[PDB]
């Protein structure tokens, strides 16, 4: 770590909510509540440092929750928000969220 | 494309109302009309109607719903309308799930 001091992971601002073998609900009501004036919000998610296919979808800026389902069972999976506050062609938001989560 | 949040492919005005049942006060899509191919609307929910736009296009190409604002292209149109209502009933806020 360094140098007699200390580390530690980085921490996620998602939650999990809900979690079956398949699914998992995340919450950012605790982080885009303060970033305001977001239209919808994007979610992404793969398997964690996997080959795979990365899914996504999108959700109205007022939800402050969002289920991912079809996953495998007990495999990593890296799950990103992006908050979008406006439709100006081009835009990306500056700092997405994410959690590496399996169920 | 459907690659926008906002943007829904081929759904019928009715099918439109029941996808902005959930939704509240700016909720909104653009979709292609069912009964006429290759024109485009915006559905829009307010004070708990719905309220549906015929999307025009100009002879020089460009897009409105109100004459006095034509854009190049639907994404400048939604951005546009999602800023000020400008002859529309209220602002494109929050786009129907996707």
């Amino acid at each position: 770590g360094g140098s007699g001091s200390s580390v530690s992971s980085v921490p996620t601002k998602l939650e999990v909510v809900d979690a079956t073998p398949t699914s998992l609900k995340i919450s950012w009501d605790a982080y885009y509540s303060s970033w305001q004036n977001v239209k919808y919000y994007r979610i992404t998610y793969g398997e964690t440092g996997g080959d795979s296919p990365v899914q996504e979808f999108t959700v109205p800026g007022y939800y402050s929750t969002a289920t991912i389902s079809g996953l495998k069972p007990g495999v990593d999976y890296t799950i990103t928000v992006y908050a979008y506050d406006t439709f100006f062609p081009g835009y990306e938001p500056n700092s997405p969220i994410s959690i590496n989560y399996r169920t | 494309l459907e690659k926008h949040s906002w943007y829904h492919g081929p759904v019928s005005r009715n099918a439109a109302e029941y996808l902005l049942s959930s939704g509240i006060n700016g909720s909104f899509l653009v979709r292609e009309s069912e009964s006429s191919p290759g024109q485009r609307s915006i559905s829009l929910r307010y004070e708990g109607r719905v309220y549906h736009y015929r999307i025009n296009t100009a002879s020089d190409g460009k897009l409105y719903v109100s004459s006095e604002s034509r854009f190049n292209t639907l994404a400048e149109l939604v951005h546009h309308h999602s800023t000020v209502a400008d002859g529309l009933i209220t602002t494109l806020h929050y786009p129907a799930p996707k």
